[PDB]
């Protein structure tokens, strides 16, 4: 019987020698977890010693954290280098808080 | 400039008094004005606005100065020696011999 | 077109090369070199080269190479006929003339298309 | 070791097989085709030696010309790969997953699949 | 409609369905569509780019636009009307049919988890201010560039 | 009229024993500014030949 | 009123174009038909050649021997001082005034412009910032406290 | 665009493909361009300090985006980390934060972009480019540090420390 | 002879990968220490197939 | 929500002294130069000889077909012939970087 | 005012190629206009 | 099971190699990340509920060689290795995500049918060394 519930075919193979655990879908649309994003952002913030990461409120202002453009754009560039992703000029100029930055990073599927 | 049609020489003198020393660029008009205006900006700091090319012409690399200025002394400020600690050429302050 | 005599000659040439290598070692025994920062760097007229492996050419002579291969094949084909031209016949002359005409027509067509010049 | 005819036939068949064994590169395919044509010419020479036939030996020049034509066509095709925006390694032109490639990974060229 | 006698005609602007689409030049463009029209039809009327639309909507009889989809339907005929819908729009759309999934799976270009056929997409009042993206669909045959 | 063209000196003196300013218009600088406009489309050997035929002395350009 | 005036001007321009078209003779009409027919069979190379001929490009090898005099030696016209006297010089972009708010985040952050304007109005003259050259221990002793 | 920062001045990933068989792309924001920078047009005249500040921020971001490649290519990553180099450059830029002339700011930005392109083209020696990226008040992380002054001049005021050293040679 | 203009020109179209310089540019430099560079010029010349495409002459190497 | 004459709903405009308002006015003026609709679609106009489907408007001439998409890159290239104030981070540039 | 005579953009060029020479020389011959050229 | 902690790289490596655990959960921690204490508590709690994987806790600060061997790009990290082969990783601190990953890893490991004799434990560096010998070594020899 042509079971419509079985959409599997030869083109649907999703086995790779790279990933030990087989991927969910053939399209490798795996977005980063908020936990991994937070860990990377914590490392990036630890790069700039002028801020205390222990009591970090992710929704606070960069200026309140102690960052101007010389630090805020520097932190954004460091995050971009770590994630190998380029923020569009509007996103870079409009990033207001670490929580918003984390949300934007999580949304991107090209992040790595 | 030299006019071959009239076979004469003309000299336009523009007086600059603004602190920025910014003037329009004739590079888009005369082709030779590119390198000329580049050298002029590199030597005297005359800012050719809307210029074809703002790249440096004769000044030394990694050197930010205007040697062709009334303030600049003959010896400058930076002199390059060979840093054995770096195994390459380094730059330090210029301590020159005076007459 | 070669034999075991040629093989032994190649072996003796390798022996002579080994002798040259010994001479080179003896000559290098009288020199002392101190390592420098750019001692083992690429020589690019006084500055560090901006590329290491990404040295790619445009390859504008591809048609020339293909035509050269074709002409080599044609010349190799023509060679056996001229190798024994002493016993040429009417059919042999006709075939040689046809081959020559074909080669000439091919060359003219290649020139007729301006394909013998480099392109951007 | 093996007799010459058997060695030549086995080598021709193994070369034909190995032409598919290696990865899918056009330049490698052209080189393998040239090697196969040379092996065919060698086999023809060996057969002409075995049977003492003039027509069998006459193949080498025709075989050489055919091989040259094929090599020129392959070179021209490979040159055209630059303008077609297709990589020389043909496996990178297909989205089907394969276990032979260590680093194959293709994703849609977009930023965010779900916008808000 | 339920329009009564003597009532004035309704402005088409009140029935304008807004679709914000990310075109292959990475451009945010706003298209307007009418209720009941296919996404492929709206794109063709608005001259949207990036959609090859090889099948031009596929078959005309027992098409996927009919509701409910008939069991004898042949499904899509090409793989060119590929549009990635937003999370709310794709969630409201539901699961693709068996033929839709079979056709979308056999696509040369990579597809996304929210990829649906524009010719198989129907205009619903729920799709107001809908977000879509149009990655460059593949080109198949020699007449595709004609 | 030097052999390379019109070599000019513009001297402005403020009355002192040293000129206030002394600019040098060397035709070699003009020849160097036009080589790219003349070098376009030429091969490497042709570029070398044009550099030879541009009659540019590096000392005149450098000043 | 502006829309009506623009419609009237467009109508005048269309009338001028049509009169340019409507006043053709028999020879002109035949030539136009032949041109349409040739365009129906002119390849992309033919269109490029027509454009090059309109641009004065060489039409033979002998002329191409000195082609650089035409394509390359022709210097570009200088720009306009009106273009030099411009109002804004930012890159062109679509006005995301009615677009979805998710797409509105990708537009230029005009709020930063107003904030910087307020800051600059408040800070017209600023004292020089002095970066101290006083010696201090490293903030990250890892360059001097690394074991492996 | 026909500029050094143009999108088309990117090295193709493959010898026959730009990025991949399904889409194109290249890296030029964080790496060098495909061809040399023939012309460097002057910055558009900004009549507002707000525009000047925006241009300065853009230049700082562009410099930061190439700090990794600049450090990696010059083999000068040992002197300071990429974040450390960014912090030092930010401090150096803050040193000139007192400027208030839009024309001077534009000229400085053009000169800095030219210098960065020269560094991107490796036309300048690494030992000289380290002057801008060196730490302001800390020892270089590529060499050991001696706290002889900090120990001997412990809690000593700046005037006393300067008096104890001597401003000129003690022999002549 | 016949027309060969197309074999000599190759302009770049907007976002056209085919019309772009589909080759790794050999950014070789006629640096100072070259027999034909006159010693005091670094002519960074973008050359494509031994044919110079772009020119950028680094001068001032002997500026005194 | 209630909608204006256009298909988009009514939205409050920016402040009078807003740089956003100034930029919107400038964007509309620049759009009039290349015959771009308020939605950014190359509109119609008087037909132009040798320009294909592209027509001629009142405040300028279009760069595409009627009711087409006005490419931002094309407008930027046309307006600034070679001026690159900065390597502007656009969506297309970010997509190219992500592809790389 | 009468319409000014057409002025070609290809015209006013320092040199004329074969096509431009044919366009300008319509109605005459090369020897008729510029005289006979000798070798 | 229970979390077994080791502050010596050699000791931890020997302990891991001796047991030949089918599933190994390595909790690598560093004092740089302020959220490591919560990660340590989560690892201790989850060590009991899932005895299928052996839980080994290493502090990167006290064991610098561990970071090099495990290629830990950031801390805290939870590396799930199957028979010595790297199966999955958790870069952040998330109890729910860690539990889901552990369940998925257990299911995937159970679902495999390893051929007899080829189901032996291997060192974590074996895969990297083989990959270098197969791909990196040839490229390095061809280049330099
Ligand atoms: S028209 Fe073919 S996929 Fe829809």
């Amino acid at each position: 019987f042509q079971d419509n519930q079985d959409r599997s075919r030869v083109e649907t193979n999703s086995a790779t020698w790279a990933h030990n655990l087989p991927k969910e879908n053939k399209f490798n649309t795996e977005t980063l977890e908020k936990q991994e994003v937070e860990s990377r952002i914590l490392k990036v913030l630890s790069n700039f010693e002028q801020v205390n990461l222990k009591n970090l409120r992710w929704e606070q202002n960069f200026k309140k954290l102690g960052l101007d453009s010389l630090d805020q754009t520097a932190l954004l560039a460091s995050i971009e280098h770590e994630f190998t992703i380029l923020f569009p000029d509007g996103v870079f100029e409009g990033f207001e808080n670490l929580e918003q930055v984390v949300n934007y990073i999580l949304k991107n599927i090209n992040a790595v | 400039y030299y006019n071959y049609f009239l076979k004469s020489k003309l000299t336009l003198f523009i007086i600059l008094n603004n602190l920025n020393k910014s003037i329009d660029s004739i590079d888009r008009i005369f082709a030779n004005a590119n390198w000329l205006e580049r050298e002029t900006s590199e030597m005297y700091g005359i800012n050719y606005k809307w210029k074809i090319d703002t790249r440096k012409l004769l000044l030394d690399y990694s050197k930010i100065e205007n040697p062709m200025l009334k303030e600049f002394q003959s010896e400058g400020t930076q002199d390059a020696f060979y840093n054995i600690f770096e195994n390459q050429v380094v730059v330090l302050k210029n301590e020159t011999v005076e007459l | 077109m070669g034999d075991a005599v040629v093989i032994h000659l190649i072996q003796n040439v390798l022996i002579f090369g080994i002798i040259f290598w010994l001479l080179t070692w003896g000559a290098e025994y009288f020199y002392t070199v101190k390592q420098q920062l750019t001692k083992k760097q690429f020589y690019e007229c006084g500055f560090k080269s901006i590329s290491e492996l990404n040295i790619q050419i445009n390859f504008n002579f591809f048609m020339l190479a293909v035509f050269l291969i074709l002409y080599d094949v044609e010349f190799t084909f023509l060679f056996p006929v001229l190798f024994n031209f002493s016993m040429f016949s009417t059919t042999e002359l006709f075939l040689a003339f046809f081959f020559i005409f074909l080669i000439l027509v091919s060359l003219l067509y290649d020139w007729l298309n301006n394909v013998l010049s480099w392109s951007a | 070791m093996l007799t010459w005819i058997s060695f030549w036939s086995l080598i021709f068949w193994l070369i034909l097989i190995i032409l598919v064994l290696k990865p899918k590169n056009f330049i490698s395919i052209l080189f393998m085709s040239e090697l196969t044509w040379l092996a065919l010419y060698c086999l023809s020479l060996l057969f002409g030696a075995i049977y003492c036939d003039i027509t069998l030996l006459s193949i080498s020049f025709f075989i050489l010309g055919v091989a040259g034509l094929e090599f020129s066509f392959g070179i021209l095709i490979a040159i055209l790969y630059k303008n077609l925006n297709e990589s020389l390694n043909t496996d990178l032109n297909n989205n089907n997953n394969n276990q032979n490639i260590f680093d194959k990974n293709f994703k849609t060229p977009l930023e965010k699949i779900n916008w808000q | 409609h339920h329009h009564h006698a003597g009532d004035q005609a309704d402005r088409v602007a009140d029935k304008i369905i807004w679709i914000n689409i990310q075109n292959r030049i990475g451009q945010f463009e706003r298209i307007s569509a009418f209720e009941g029209e296919s996404l492929l039809e709206a794109l063709q009327r608005n001259k949207v780019a990036g959609i090859v639309a090889t099948c031009e909507g596929g078959e005309d009889i027992n098409t996927m636009l009919e509701k409910p989809i008939d069991p004898v339907t042949y499904g899509p005929f090409c793989s060119s009307c590929q549009v990635v819908v937003s999370n709310p729009w794709r969630n409201k759309m539901g699961n693709l049919h068996y033929l839709e999934e079979r056709n979308l799976v056999r696509s040369s270009y990579p597809t996304t988890e929210n990829s649906r056929l524009a010719c198989c997409i129907l205009v619903e009042k729920w799709m107001n201010e809908m977000i879509i993206s149009i990655p460059q669909n593949p080109n198949s045959v020699y007449e595709d560039n004609m | 009229e030097s052999p390379k063209g019109e070599f000019g000196v513009s001297m402005l003196s403020d009355g002192s024993n040293k000129p206030y300013k002394c600019k040098v218009r060397s035709p070699a600088l003009h020849h160097l500014q036009v080589l790219p406009k003349i070098g376009k489309g030429h091969f490497l050997a042709d570029l070398v030949a044009l550099v030879g035929t541009v009659d540019i002395v590096f000392g005149e350009i450098d000043r | 009123r502006q829309v009506l005036q623009e419609h009237h001007q467009e109508c005048v321009q269309l009338a001028r174009i049509h009169a340019e078209e409507t006043e053709k003779s028999f020879r002109e009409v035949l030539n136009d038909f032949d041109r349409i027919t040739a365009e129906a069979e002119y390849d992309h190379e033919s269109l490029a050649l027509q454009k090059m001929r309109d641009l004065g490009f060489p039409m033979e090898g002998e002329e191409e021997e000195y082609i650089e005099q035409r394509v390359f030696m022709r210097e570009q016209l200088p720009p306009l001082e009106s273009e030099f006297w411009k109002k804004n010089y930012d890159p062109y972009e679509q006005d995301l005034f009615h677009f979805p708010d998710s797409f509105k985040a990708y537009q230029q952050q005009y709020k930063r412009y107003d904030e910087a304007k307020k800051y600059f109005e408040e800070n017209p003259n600023v004292e020089a910032t002095i970066i101290d050259r006083e010696f201090k221990e490293p903030t990250n002793k890892k360059p001097w406290t690394r074991k492996y | 665009m026909n500029h050094y920062w143009g999108s088309s001045n990117t090295i193709p990933a493959s010898s026959t493909q730009n990025n991949n068989y399904f889409s194109g792309g290249g890296n030029n924001v964080t790496i060098r361009g495909n061809e040399i920078m023939e012309r460097l047009p002057s910055q558009t005249p900004s009549q507002n300090m707000v525009q000047a500040s925006m241009k300065t921020l853009r230049f700082y971001r562009k410099f930061c985006r190439l700090i990794p490649f600049i450090l990696r290519i010059h083999n000068i990553g040992t002197k300071f980390t990429a974040q450390q180099a960014m912090i030092n450059f930010g401090n150096y830029i803050r040193e000139r934060n007192h400027y208030r002339d839009p024309g001077l700011i534009d000229h400085r930005i053009q000169l800095g972009y030219e210098l960065l392109y020269e560094a991107e083209m490796h036309f300048s020696q690494h030992t000289i480019l380290m002057q801008y990226l060196s730490p302001y008040n800390t020892p270089l992380s590529d060499r050991g540090y001696s706290y002889l002054e900090k120990v001997k001049y412990g809690n000593k005021s700046k005037f006393l420390q300067g008096f104890y050293k001597g401003n000129k040679p003690t022999e002549f | 002879m016949n027309r060969s203009i197309f074999q000599l020109w190759k302009p770049e179209s907007p976002r056209s990968n085919v019309n772009s310089k589909q080759i790794k540019t050999m950014n070789v430099n006629f640096g100072p220490q070259h027999p034909a560079a006159h010693g005091v010029l670094r002519l960074i010349l973008q050359l494509n197939g031994e044919i110079a495409e772009r020119f950028d002459p680094h001068i001032g190497l002997l500026h005194r | 929500r209630r909608r204006s004459v256009d298909g988009n709903a009514i939205r409050q405009p920016h402040k009078v002294g807003t740089y956003a308002a100034e930029k919107q006015r400038l964007l509309a003026e620049e759009r009039a130069k290349f015959n771009v609709d308020h939605l950014g679609r190359y509109k119609g106009g008087l037909p132009v000889k040798g320009k294909g489907s592209i027509r001629k408007g009142i405040h300028g001439e279009g760069f595409g077909a009627p009711s087409h998409a006005h490419d931002a890159l094309i407008h930027q290239i046309k307006q600034s012939k070679d001026t690159m104030d900065y390597q502007n981070i656009t969506n297309e540039v970010a997509q190219n970087f992500a592809n790389h | 005012s009468p319409a000014p005579p057409t002025i070609g953009q290809v015209e006013l060029e320092p040199f004329k190629f074969n096509h431009e020479r044919d366009q300008l020389i319509y109605g005459y011959t090369m020897e008729e206009l510029y005289g006979k050229k000798f070798g | 099971s229970r979390v077994r902690s080791f502050n010596d790289f050699k000791a931890a490596k020997t302990y891991i190699d001796t047991l030949k655990p089918k599933l190994a959960c390595l909790y690598f921690r560093a004092d740089w990340n302020p959220l490591c204490e919560q990660a340590d508590k989560d690892f201790d709690k989850l060590s009991d509920t899932h005895l299928e994987y052996e839980f080994v806790k290493i502090d990167i600060d006290k064991a610098p060689q561990a970071k090099g061997y495990f290629a830990v790009r950031c801390e805290p990290e939870f590396l799930l290795l199957c028979l010595g082969q790297e199966m999955t990783r958790q870069t952040g601190q998330n109890q729910r995500n860690l539990e889901h990953r552990l369940f998925k890893v257990q299911e995937y490991v159970k679902g495999l049918n390893f051929p007899a004799g080829m189901d032996t434990y291997e060192e974590f560096h074996e895969q990297y060394m083989a990959e270098h010998t197969q791909l990196d070594k040839e490229i390095n020899e061809w280049a330099r």
